[PDB]
């Protein structure tokens, strides 16, 4: 079924965005603090224990 | 090793002890080889507690064998001076005689000695808890959601 307009109507929008081998990465703000995060949580569930 | 049976065990316990030996003129007596027989088999029960204690590969006599005597005690060349010593202290009373300074400290040499290697083994870390995080370093379990660790 032809549509119109010349693009694809898909619009997207990215963070921090790249090719590291050939291979897309897109990464937000929470990547890097689930770590830290989930250790700070276990520690408080021990403390809690 | 020549000592291969309980009645080699005994006999080497009662030559510790001076009870009976070519050290002396004194033969050993089978009713002290008898009761001697039984104390060995319940010490050696005693030390093996089901599993749970030293493990010696001590063989245990059933009861279709009517002489407990003469049967190969399976030990391994490592226990057979601690056991004998053992039991020569534990057979002492028998006779109401005391165990001499010398073989009191050999017996508990032997018994160090015999458990040492059980408790190397023995002493193992526990896994890790079932509430840490498997860390985004492993890129394998963060991949496939194997975010935490399994516990028990």
């Amino acid at each position: 079924q032809l549509i119109a307009g010349e693009h694809i109507p898909i619009v997207p929008v990215f963070g921090e965005w790249g090719f590291v081998e050939d291979k897309e990465v897109y990464e937000g703000v929470v990547r890097l603090t689930k770590d830290g995060q989930r250790l700070r949580n276990m520690i408080m569930s021990f403390n809690a224990d | 090793m020549q000592i291969k049976t309980k009645g080699d065990l005994v006999r080497a316990a009662l030559r510790k002890l001076g009870v009976a030996s070519d050290a002396t003129l004194t033969d050993v007596e089978p009713q002290s080889m008898q009761d001697a027989v039984d104390d060995l088999e319940a010490m050696m029960a005693e030390w093996y507690q089901d599993g749970k204690g030293i493990i010696t590969g001590y063989v245990f006599s059933d009861d279709e064998n009517p002489p407990a005597e003469g049967d190969d005690h399976g030990l391994r060349s490592s226990a057979v001076s601690a056991v004998f010593h053992n039991l020569a202290c534990r057979i002492a009373p028998d006779y109401a005689l005391e165990a001499t300074a010398k073989i009191i400290a050999t017996a508990k040499y032997g018994k160090e000695l015999l458990y040492k290697q059980t408790a190397i083994s023995r002493a193992k870390r526990a896994p890790y808890p079932s509430r840490m995080p498997t860390g985004s370093g492993n890129s394998f379990a963060n991949l496939n959601e194997w975010h935490y660790f399994p516990g028990e």
